RNA sequence: CCCACCCAUACCCCGCCCUCAGGGUAGAAACGAUGCCCUGAGGAGUAGGCGGCCGUGGAGGUCAGUGACGAAGCCUAGGGCGUGAGCCCGGGUCGAACGGCCUCUAGUGCAGAUCUUGGUGGUAGUAGCAAAU
RNA sequence: GGGACCGAGGACCGCGCUCUGCAAGGAUGCUGGCGUAAUGGUCACCAGCGACCCGUCUUGAAACACGGACCAAGGAGUCAAGGUUUUGCGCGAGUGUUUGGGUGUAAAACCCGCACGCGUAAUGAAAGUGAACGUAGGUGAGAGCUUCGGCGCAUCAUCGACCGAUCCUGAUGUAUUCGGAUGGAUUUGAGUAGGAGCGUUAAGCCUUGGACCCGAAAGAUGGUGAACAACCAUCUAGUAGCUGGUUACCGCCGAAGUUUCCCUCAGGAUAGCAGUGUCGACCUUCAGUUUUAUGAGGUAAAGCGAAUGAACUUUAAAUAUGUAAGAAGCCCUUGUUACUUAACUGAACGUGGGCAUUCGAAUGUAUCGACACUAGUGGGCCAUUUUUGGUAAGCAGAACUGGCGAUGCGGGAUGAACCGAA
RNA sequence: GAGACCGAUAGCGCACAAGUAGAGUGAUCGAAAGAUGAAAAGCACUUUGAAAAGAGGGUUAAAUAGCACGUGAAAUUGUUGAAAGGGAAGCGCUUGUGACCAGACUUGCGCCCGGCGGAUCAUCCGGUGUUCUCACCGGUGCACUCCGCCGGGCUCAGGCCAG
């Protein structure tokens, strides 16, 4: 598009970073992440701890889970597995429960340094409506 | 937070801005190489900066801002005396502003050039005004 | 920045068609007909030509 | 204009007065042009008509933009996969109708010609066989090309 | 029937405005990446939809703003800017306060409403000296 | 060779050429003129050409009709409560301090103890019951990733699984009259199948209040006078229709005047036209077009030294006008069904193949489709052609197309319907 | 005691003689109207004449601030000046005539030589502040270097319009 709808100055910081990465890298991961940054808050539904566990429970373990949305906690998920999640935002319950399981929490700018081309990443988004 | 400062400076409020209707904006801050408010020449939004100033006694100095003396506003600027010979002062910019952005080097040389030119013009006006007696 | 007619300036003509030099040099636009005495039109073609 | 000549004049890329297109003669194309005879004039061009149309009013379709054929290079980057790498190749493909005429003619932007120097005939909107300008004039299109181009 | 000539905002070439579409731009740029550069196309417009911008009264911060050596206002067969709403300057008058920026706010923009209030015309030095004064 | 108009851009880069540099990705070189005025502004007037007075309202349109003596100031979509959509923001299975208390530099700011509102599991009229048999399932797509082997978001299609309720079948048993287990249904849910909400800000829309502003006759309460019932104040800014008016600029996108349904006429709900957001394909796909095949006209025509006789035909028009022209496709083999048939005879579900570097005409393609949401529209007049009826002649009615309606310009001396051209 | 209220056609009808003036038998209805100047210092006196008026003269910073009083718009009107006017004016494009008004590039740098004075010049000395290596004072002088200044000579550079 042309301008992000958000008034967050750090969300405009991330759009500036992923505009540069989408232009100067063949990886369609950067183009997809940049498209979802421009999208509104309703079009980025929250993703729960239970939903990122099912997409991990296959042979997709040891991959950096990337969710360009907020991460919410599920009280019905009794045990959290070890997992590295990069997201826009984390709730306090979610952040504590990844850290209790031995996992790590990343931001999208820490993702861009580590995996600029989006290598070995599991991209997820939440339920629409 | 150098970019976050710039976003606040550019798009919310800056006490040094002068908005003109002629398609250009001006910075009133005395430590700016050009009078214009842009990203390259805003000294507040650039942690590393250079500026050429002229003293009332007639001496031209070069000012240096580093990221380390940022939290200390009284010690923002290193003041270095520039040579009166025009070529040695241009070289003194190049050695001192080494490994800087080339915008700062190119505009400090322009600011040095205009300051010397005004000083020569200032002496020619004063000589003619003394002769004219008006 | 400026469209240039190959028919007006021959430098752009030589830029596009390098054969334009040898076309003018060997006078290919002034090629003459092959030699040979042209045989007369048949008399049968003439009486058809002015039948009525 | 009736609805059916309006559709034909759009399929022939004749969206403006004094617009020109190179068509190849089929039974499909001949029936289309015969319908729009009350608006167009057409004939059989010579080599000089084709050569001066491309050199003077030749323009291309590179990513949907009208860029003049000022260099041989822009021919190859858009038509070099068909064996057309020079501007003499485009002349040869249009004039002697070859296997890649479909791609060469559409690459060619429609020719924005001027009004003819000397004007048309006094009664312009009659048939050429009836003393006017509309319809098929065969080799007489070259006199119209020389006046307009 | 033939030759030439005349001119539409139409057609062709060139310049300029804006909009749209495509492209380029970071161990940063010699221009606010909400910036800059390159290329092409387009341009009537009612009901209606969307955006930007100008002007008004008051409010927070700012310009270490202007001001009795003259603020605001008004006038002006003067100098400029902007496509435009508008804006700046000169000359005169005048006497005490006012302006730009970024935000907040609203009792915020007029040619009409046989609009309201005030003031003033032609009719007209006419009708006619009735009433009122 | 002669003339006119133009000089955009601003280090190099490119293609070239006649290569000690050129006319090769946009004008340089030389000379002159310019301060008691080069060049402009405003006013008045003359001259050539142009040029109806604005707004409102009716209508297909003009024409009527209403308003305008002039100037200054005022002057008309506002504010509350409750819904609803979208954007931003905070926290997030939670959210909301501000009733109140504590506090204070005192109507500010700061802090919160208990409840409360909305949400976090559903269905059935009800008794009430109550979310796992399969990595919460299988298969196929699908963004993205990839050790190039394969993993596969959201979402959709299908086959399943469970639960609430309904219609069944009826286990150990049981107080001898109580129960629902197991096995089914072309069922229903605003169900489960792993939460998205709450508060707030901005804009818009809906409802009610005076409700964009101005504008009846009436009715009622309480008084004042006295007479052809009248006046006064209030309820009351009453209400119904129906008029009039409704305030700077520029830019972008831009209509409809219609099909169908329902019923008061005074109207809404769909679909279409304009737009916004999401998802998906790759610019795929589509198209008031041509061609090919084939209908509806064998319509004209050639022949009848072919037969037979528009109703004759070997052949076949023109010209409009329906239907198809692959991979989302074809054929048949083999199995089933709840449908059908004497019968895989048909329909559906599965099976197999070939061609993916001519995937099965031409031309064009300023993307297309699905879902959701949001404004304005739902009149006609004239002409061409075809056609039905009628008159002494006018004329009346259908169907298509075109023009004007929201459209300036050139021409026809002038002009709603003409010609050219937007 | 206060205000993101209104500022004299607004705000209560009333900033002031306001429920006043005035109307109606009566119940009731109900306005318009603020601003000299810092200070009246509110024009003494002379002189026309019958007046809410002038000419002199004075007060004042100012009287074109004179109780018609801060500022003083437009409509409308008089005088003076210019131009025009054969049954409409006004308006658009483009000249032309006259009148008045404005004033075009701010209009400069670089070399050479000679003198004079300064320093950021001397491995010169003393002092101060500091980001601790940069600045600023004071006193020395001119071997070198660099700035100015004065007197010559020289160079190019320029704004607009033409051919
Ligand atoms: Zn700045």
């Amino acid at each position: 598009r042309k301008a992000p709808k958000s008034d967050n100055v750090y969300l405009k910081l991330l759009v500036k970073l992923y505009r540069f990465l989408a232009r100067r890298t063949e990886a369609p991961f950067n183009k997809v992440v940049l498209r979802r940054l421009f999208m509104s808050r309703i079009n980025r539904p929250p993703v729960s701890l239970s939903r990122i566990a099912r997409n991990l429970k296959n042979g997709n373990e040891k991959k950096t889970v990337v969710v360009v949305a907020t991460v919410t906690d599920d009280n019905r998920l009794l045990q959290v597995p070890k997992m590295e999640v990069a997201a826009l935002r984390f709730t306090a319950k979610a952040r504590a429960r990844i850290e209790a399981a031995g996992g790590r929490t990343l931001t999208l700018d820490q993702l861009a340094l580590e995996k600029p081309t989006g290598a070995n990443t599991l991209l997820l988004r939440g339920p629409k409506n | 937070s150098d970019e976050i400062v710039w976003q606040i400076i550019n798009q919310q409020f800056c006490a040094f801005k002068l908005k003109t209707t002629k398609g250009q904006n001006f910075c009133r801050n005395e430590y700016s190489v050009s009078g214009l408010c842009n990203r390259q020449s805003c000294p507040l939004a650039n942690s590393r900066y250079a500026t050429v100033r002229q003293s009332p006694k007639g001496t031209i100095y070069l000012y240096i801002k580093t990221i380390e003396r940022s939290h200390m506003p009284s010690k923002w600027w290193e003041k270095i005396k520039l040579s009166q010979n025009y070529q040695k002062a241009l070289e003194q910019i190049d050695q001192r502003l080494q490994f800087f952005p080339k915008f700062l080097i190119h505009k400090c040389k322009q600011r040095l050039t205009r300051l010397v030119q005004v000083a020569i013009r200032m002496r020619r006006i004063a000589a003619e005004e003394a002769r004219l007696g008006e | 920045v400026q469209k240039k007619n190959p028919l007006r300036n021959k430098q752009i003509m030589l830029r596009l068609n390098p054969y334009a030099s040898t076309f003018a040099k060997e006078k290919l636009g002034e090629v003459k007909a092959e030699e040979g005495k042209p045989p007369k039109v048949p008399a049968s073609f003439k009486e058809l030509l002015h039948e009525a | 204009i009736p609805p059916k000549p309006r559709k034909i004049l759009q399929l022939l890329r004749l969206r403006q007065i004094n617009n020109g297109v190179f068509v190849k003669v089929t039974k499909a194309t001949a029936e289309m042009i015969k319908i729009v005879e009350p608006w167009v004039a057409y004939g059989y061009p010579n080599l000089k008509s084709v050569r001066e149309l491309i050199y003077k009013r030749g323009y291309g379709k590179v990513n949907g933009q009208r860029i003049p054929l000022t260099d041989n290079a822009i021919i190859e980057e858009n038509l070099g996969k068909y064996g057309i790498i020079c501007i003499e190749d485009l002349i040869h493909e249009i004039f002697t109708v070859g296997p890649n005429f479909k791609q060469a003619a559409n690459f060619l932007w429609p020719f924005k010609l001027s009004n003819p120097n000397g004007g048309f005939r006094p009664r312009k909107f009659k048939h050429f066989i009836e003393g006017g300008d509309l319809g098929n004039r065969e080799e007489h299109i070259n006199a119209l090309i020389r006046a307009m181009n």
